[PDB]
């Protein structure tokens, strides 16, 4: 091939020279110039007026190269910036790609399919104009073959990201009408044996669910939940972190959309969670342990039954400090919202000393929390006239000399709780 | 993060 290496220069010269071959050879020369892995001169090529050019060689029906051609040239400059992105947009670029969905080569639909992908994928903005431009249509009638697995991997890999970035950002979030639209294909997807439409499905459905419960209810309604925890078991990490972090959205949401998740038999899967060597995925798993225990007494007692108590006792004695911190809420909601006996449950799997061990940290957010909890249990002793033996058990592990301290902390709300607790229960 | 990337760059095959 004599296209490698070209200057910008000759690249205009090329486009500019009434020749559709020597078009083409000059547009493949900046494709490859373009696609370089060390600085490729996306600004070079946009100075030099050629974006438009590109554009116009996307309607070539004639000559399917030159579609090809720029439209990677075309895919590789929206990669970059917004300010590029942008470039891209404003040369027209967005029904240029749509027009090119219903190509009759693959390759060409493909790459079309990749540049609404990254425009879509600048922002809110541009991902509701790809929208209105209506590519939703094309895009969805490309999946519409009776088996998935008959069209190429990459192709369907392209695809499923492209349209989980129709599905992403917020402020504000997509268009309702559009979400319906795509869901059901995303279904389809979230059932396809391949790892990473798996896990592209998953972060779409993720992105969905990360909203008011009107949203999440619009994916709740479609069935998913329980392939979302079928997924959440599975062996490979790009599949278990959007499963989880969908979960966790999911259980942000209405009491009966979290038992939603509990039937599913996902608390059947956190012992191995809240011990996984992925510090993100024990965050994220305590995160939604602490969204569950916020919820109804029965949801709180299936905690308990599945054994889940000891775990959170676990996380809150070792681990990463915002993992460790979401412990913390997770306890602070137990204890909130249980009853007398699930505390007593909850003091006896062990949780003082690590919760009083906590009230050194440097983190004034989490001293609140703790304490608060710490209230709630004293609140619970009271309702049983145990709150001697509890003051007893505080004081041995060191916690009274811990909250003694925080009277002097600068913060108000802890010294003043601090001071309560003290004052009420430690005199 | 370990979230799919907001664009993607095709580069040399």
């Amino acid at each position: 091939q004599g296209t490698v290496n070209w200057s910008v220069e000759d690249i205009v010269k090329g486009i500019n020279s009434n020749n559709l071959e020597s078009q083409l050879q000059a547009t493949q020369a900046a494709r490859k110039l373009l696609s370089r892995e060390k600085q490729p001169p996306i600004d070079n090529i946009i100075r030099a007026g050629l974006i438009p050019k590109f554009v116009s060689f996307l309607g070539k029906t004639d000559c399917s190269p030159i579609q090809f051609e720029s439209a990677w040239a075309l895919t590789n400059i929206a990669s970059g910036t917004s300010e590029q992105t942008k470039a891209v947009v404003d040369g027209g670029a967005i029904p240029a790609f749509i027009s090119l969905l219903a190509s009759p080569h693959a390759h060409i639909s493909e790459q079309a399919v990749w540049a609404l992908g990254n425009i879509a994928g600048d922002g809110s903005a541009f991902r509701d104009l790809v929208i209105k431009h209506g590519a939703i249509d094309p895009l969805l009638a490309l999946l519409a073959v009776p088996d998935l697995s008959t069209l190429a991997c990459g192709y369907l890999r392209n695809l499923t990201w492209t349209l989980s970035n129709l599905c992403r950002n917020k402020n504000p979030a997509p268009p309702l009408d559009a979400v319906e639209q795509i869901l059901p294909t995303l279904v389809r997807l979230l059932h396809h044996n391949d790892p990473e439409v798996l896990a592209d499905s998953c972060w779409a459905i993720s992105y969905l669910t990360d909203g008011p419960n009107e949203r999440i209810e619009m994916v709740v309604k479609k069935g998913v939940v329980p392939q979302l925890v079928k997924l959440l078991g599975a062996t490979e990490l790009p599949i278990v972190t959007p499963a989880l972090r969908a979960i966790g959205n999911i259980v942000t949401g209405t009491d009966e959309q979290t038992q939603k998740v509990i039937d599913a038999g996902a608390l059947a899967v956190f012992p191995s969670l809240l011990t996984n060597p992925k510090t993100n995925i024990q965050k994220e798993a305590t995160w939604t342990m602490s969204n569950i225990t916020a919820g109804r007494q029965d949801q709180i007692q299936q905690v308990v039954n599945h054994g889940l108590v000891p775990f959170l006792v676990g996380v809150l004695s070792k681990a990463d400090f915002k993992t460790q911190k979401e412990a913390a809420w997770a306890i602070t909601n137990y204890t909130s919202g249980g009853t007398v006996e699930q505390i007593v449950y909850l003091v006896h799997c062990g949780i003082i000393e690590p919760l009083m061990n906590l009230l050194s940290a440097k983190d004034t957010k989490i001293i609140q929390v703790i304490l608060d909890a710490i209230s709630n249990i004293f609140q619970a002793a009271e309702k049983l006239g145990e709150t001697e033996k509890l003051s007893i058990m505080i004081e041995e592990c060191g916690g009274l000399d811990k909250i003694e301290a925080l009277q002097r902390h600068e913060n108000e709300s802890v010294y003043k709780a601090s001071l309560n607790l003290i004052e009420k229960y430690f005199s | 993060d370990y979230m799919p990337s907001m664009k993607r760059f095709r580069r040399e095959e």
